């Protein structure tokens, strides 16, 4: 009895390496698929750097928006393209995908990787207020900036001076940066 | 120039009916959008075709970076777990 | 100061100080009696694509106050490719 | 979710149009969603929920009538099976 | 449990910490099998209906005790920011969200936390109300 | 779609935007490939006849919402204008 | 060690944290999962 | 025991190299872009 036990330990467990093998390859496939998109994208903010400049008319930057078309046509293809045997690994349909990888009945560690599409990836949130008439000492406060506390700024002058203005709040909204990823500029014109 | 009549009831120049979620006095009444016979708000070049459109490619291409850069540590950390299990199953089939 | 491509006036600020004419600059100029105390507008960009609830202490100098219309969204790169709309380019940062 | 088909609750409510009116729920007549509004979730829930009137007696959720061995106060009143037509139970592929 | 007397396993939480929920249920229980002949597991997850809709969640949109915020969302949720954003904080919250076949919106613990979202996520999603606080389901198996 | 149940996909537009038309529809159609055993592609073409003659486009000849003008095109289109010409906003309207 | 530096911010301690909890459920794994003929061994009922 | 507990200390000190020399570029970059301030300076003060 205990022999036969065994021997059917042993011969699960011979079988959970395979299942733990397959999900490897799966996994390194994968992670070796993303990296050309990683480079894809790398160019795509680079060529918007070399169009962000003026020294460039409507035309050239019309090549380079061809250009990134193309390139986001790849990377979307990739993305719907990469498949094991017809799991389609890169795609956002391998929600919860499990690999029993022990001697009894439900142990198994699972795979959710996530939907890496042009259409669902890079999602921005830009905002922008009304154009402001009226000066005063304005002290900001972005609320759950990190899930649990509030984020108050420090009070700064608008009016005219040298060190006021929607610039001196731009530097000081920008300074802290790095903890509630929230970037700011300006644009400050009258025009009739 | 469009000369708005009453802040309280402006409909001619934003979007505020009562069936758009923007309505006065439900939350959200100042994030409607503009008319665009009331204004004459025109649409932008298609893309990185304009100086602004450029600077905001840029942020989108920088969010998209990171966005993969977060589901690739995922499946990194999910195949270090599977090598080590693998690891302890040899040998365990060992002694078994 | 310049002058735009349509022969409008434009006063623009580099640095950010805000503009504010005080004698009367003369109306045929182009600048409305309401403009002369400007101060630009205000432009956050974050990068997950969740609201942004800015509530502070005196908003109404930033033009983020309980009655300024602000203009708040979130765009793809698919969403980018493409034309850019009406209100998301006022988002964006077009049009002062 | 108690059998892969319809979602199961045990409210007191006499149809999907009353539990849209009911307070708690986000379809109440301020909210946005209310019945005859466009966004058409009246057909979403009745593709997806039935709701239990009263625990006492549920005839028509559970197989649980007085031929069945599991008539209410006669024990194992707890274990009735579902029922096919009020849920959408369907059985699963053969075996492994 | 075994022909003469009971078997009481100790006292489990569950709410919604890392010792808690169906899954430090899972581990007592089967710690216990070689005696009972009950090896038990768990499934946590909350699937809505109606797959999913536009809308938009509160303010105050938190989840197992962290707070998310404002999310807007498209009909088929074609941004992907809903899922985004609650993914975002997936290794302190404990739920991993998906988007289902069937476009349905579906939120998962791996480890049997149990999901209890506070703020209004917003009827559009899929998640009733009465699905807001859920702490997933037991399985036993026994063999004889 | 498996022998006992049916398989519903999501709602899917198709005008004229960036993330609509058979294209979106061939993506949605093709992620669940390994379920259904049905994959999707698209043609989406327009080929005149009665191949070509001398004529001139309206003065608000526009397509997909970009307005192109008035062109003379020869009767081969010996200049190759008219295809110059559509062809000068191809990566706005996603029409070559 | 490698997340007590600070060159590194929130989300790359965060990548850290989410490698973290899946080697530390690996480690429960092993515990609950060692086993000779149904008795656990690693698992703390393997006394006396 | 004596192993197991070197073997981290090595992993560790291995480990704590990366943040030093991580340590070393974020000052170097720091430094390097003085000098051109510092250059500035230097003009502004000629030209007044
Ligand atoms: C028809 C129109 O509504 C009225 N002429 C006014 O319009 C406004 C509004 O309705 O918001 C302000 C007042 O309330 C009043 N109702
Ligand atoms: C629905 C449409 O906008 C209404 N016809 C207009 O709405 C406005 C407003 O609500 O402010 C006021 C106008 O007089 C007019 N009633
Ligand atoms: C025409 C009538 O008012 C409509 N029931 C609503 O009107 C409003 C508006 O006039 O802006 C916009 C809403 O989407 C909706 N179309
Ligand atoms: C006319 C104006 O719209 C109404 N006084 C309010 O408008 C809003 C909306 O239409 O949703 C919020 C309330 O429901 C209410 N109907
Ligand atoms: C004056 C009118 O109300 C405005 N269109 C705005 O309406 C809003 C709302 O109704 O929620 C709140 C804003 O502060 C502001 N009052
Ligand atoms: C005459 C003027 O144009 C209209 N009164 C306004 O401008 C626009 C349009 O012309 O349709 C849309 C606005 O809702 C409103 N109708
Ligand atoms: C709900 C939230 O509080 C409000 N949208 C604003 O929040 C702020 C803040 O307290 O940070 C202060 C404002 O007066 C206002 N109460
Ligand atoms: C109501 C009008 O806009 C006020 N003149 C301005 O309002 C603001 C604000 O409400 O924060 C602050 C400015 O200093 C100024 N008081
Ligand atoms: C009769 C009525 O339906 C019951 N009062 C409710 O029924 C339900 C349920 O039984 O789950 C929800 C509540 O728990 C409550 N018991
Ligand atoms: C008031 C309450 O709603 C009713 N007493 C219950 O309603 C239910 C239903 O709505 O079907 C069915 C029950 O038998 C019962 N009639
Ligand atoms: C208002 C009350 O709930 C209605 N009288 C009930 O509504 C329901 C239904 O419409 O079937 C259940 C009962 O039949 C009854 N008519
Ligand atoms: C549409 C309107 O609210 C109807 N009067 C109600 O709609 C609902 C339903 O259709 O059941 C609930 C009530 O029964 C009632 N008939
Ligand atoms: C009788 C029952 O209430 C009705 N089917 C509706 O139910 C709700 C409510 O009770 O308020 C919304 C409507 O007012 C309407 N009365
Ligand atoms: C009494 C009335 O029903 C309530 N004022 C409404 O109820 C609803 C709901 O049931 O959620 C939502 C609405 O915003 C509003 N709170
Ligand atoms: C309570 C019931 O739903 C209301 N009779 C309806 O509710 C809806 C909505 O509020 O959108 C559509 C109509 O406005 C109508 N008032
Ligand atoms: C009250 C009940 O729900 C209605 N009989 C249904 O309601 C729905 C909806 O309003 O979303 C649309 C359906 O056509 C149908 N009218
Ligand atoms: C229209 C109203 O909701 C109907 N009484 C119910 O609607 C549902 C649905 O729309 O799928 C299906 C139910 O069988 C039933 N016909
Ligand atoms: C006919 C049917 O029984 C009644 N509509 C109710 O059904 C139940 C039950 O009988 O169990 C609850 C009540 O007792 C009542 N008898
Ligand atoms: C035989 C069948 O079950 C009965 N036709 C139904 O039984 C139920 C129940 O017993 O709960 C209640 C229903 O009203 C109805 N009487
Ligand atoms: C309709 C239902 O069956 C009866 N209310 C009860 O059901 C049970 C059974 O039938 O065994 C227990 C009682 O005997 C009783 N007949
Ligand atoms: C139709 C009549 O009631 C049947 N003789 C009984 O119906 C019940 C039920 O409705 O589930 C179950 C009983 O086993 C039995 N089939
Ligand atoms: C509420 C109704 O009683 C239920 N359908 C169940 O009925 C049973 C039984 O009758 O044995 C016992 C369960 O605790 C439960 N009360
Ligand atoms: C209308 C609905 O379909 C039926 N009222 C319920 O659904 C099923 C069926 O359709 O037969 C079986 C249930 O006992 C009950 N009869």
């Amino acid at each position: 009895a205990i022999a036969d036990s065994l021997r059917s330990q042993a011969n699960t467990l011979g079988q959970a390496i395979s299942n733990g093998n397959d999900a490897l390859g799966i996994l390194q496939t994968a992670d070796k698929a993303m990296d050309e998109q990683l480079k894809i994208l790398d160019t795509i903010k680079t060529k918007a750097t070399q169009a962000a400049q003026d020294g460039q008319s409507l035309k050239t930057r019309t090549m380079l928006q061809a250009d990134i078309n193309k390139l986001m046509e790849e990377l979307d293809n990739i993305a719907n393209t990469t498949s094991f045997n017809g799991k389609q690994l890169l795609s956002g349909n391998f929600t919860n995908q499990e690999f029993q990888i022990g001697a009894s009945s439900n142990q198994t560690v699972k795979a959710t990787i996530g939907a890496t599409q042009s259409s669902k990836i890079g999602v921005t949130r830009f905002e922008t207020g009304a154009q402001s008439f009226t000066s005063g000492v304005v002290g900001l406060t972005i609320k759950n900036y990190n899930g649990i506390e509030d984020f108050k700024f420090d009070n700064v002058v608008i009016s005219t001076s040298v060190g006021t203005g929607l610039g001196a709040l731009a530097e000081e909204i920008n300074k802290s940066a790095d903890k509630t990823g929230v970037r700011a500029t300006y644009d400050v014109k009258t025009t009739g | 120039i469009q000369i708005i009549s009453s802040a309280a009831s402006m409909s001619n120049t934003y979007v505020v009916s009562a069936g758009s979620g923007f309505s006065s006095g439900s939350g959200n009444s100042q994030f409607a959008a503009l008319k665009t016979t009331a204004a004459n708000t025109t649409d932008e070049t298609a893309g990185v075709t304009t100086l602004k459109g450029a600077m905001a490619v840029m942020d989108i291409a920088e969010t998209a970076i990171t966005n993969l850069d977060q589901i690739r540590a995922d499946i990194a950390s999910i195949q270090n777990q599977v090598t080590s299990t693998i690891n302890n199953i040899t040998v365990t089939q060992v002694n078994v | 100061a310049s002058k735009d491509e349509n022969g409008k006036l434009v006063l623009t600020s580099a640095d950010g100080r805000g503009i504010k004419i005080t004698g009367d600059i003369g109306v045929g100029s182009g600048i409305l009696a309401n403009q002369k105390e400007n101060y630009g507008r205000l432009s956050l960009v974050k990068n997950d694509g969740r609201d942004i609830n800015i509530s502070g202490t005196n908003l109404s100098a930033i033009g983020m106050g309980t009655t300024d219309m602000i203009s708040q969204s979130s765009v793809s790169l698919r969403e980018s490719k493409g034309q850019i709309s009406a209100t998301n380019a006022d988002a964006m940062g077009f049009n002062s | 979710y108690k059998g892969g088909g319809k979602f199961v609750f045990t409210q007191n409510v006499s149809s999907i149009s009353a539990f849209m009116s009911a307070q708690g729920s986000g379809f109440s007549r301020g909210s946005g969603f209310s019945v005859g509004s466009g966004k058409n979730l009246s057909v979403g829930l009745s593709q997806g929920i039935q709701i239990i009137s009263s625990a006492a007696s549920m005839s028509n959720t559970y197989v649980v009538s007085a031929g069945s061995g599991f008539s209410s106060g006669s024990g194992n009143s707890q274990f009735a099976a579902l029922k096919t037509t009020a849920a959408n139970t369907t059985d699963e592929t053969a075996g492994v | 449990y075994n022909g003469i007397e009971d078997f009481k396993f100790d006292n489990v939480v569950i709410s919604t910490s890392v010792g808690t929920g169906l899954g430090a249920l899972a581990e007592e229980i089967n710690k216990s099998a070689d005696k009972t002949g009950v090896r038990a597991t768990y499934d946590v997850k909350t699937t809505g209906v109606y797959a999913i809709k536009e809308g938009t969640t509160s303010q105050d949109f938190a989840i197992n005790g962290v707070t998310i915020g404002k999310i807007e969302y498209k009909d088929g949720d074609g941004n992907g920011s809903l899922i985004s954003a609650i993914n975002a904080v997936k290794d302190t919250t404990g739920v991993q969200a998906s988007k289902d076949e069937n476009g349905k919106l579906v939120l998962t613990s791996a480890d049997g936390r149990g999901i209890k979202i506070t703020g209004d996520i917003g009827v559009g999603s899929g998640i009733l109300a009465n699905q807001k606080e859920n702490y997933g389901r037991l399985s036993l198996v026994k063999n004889d």
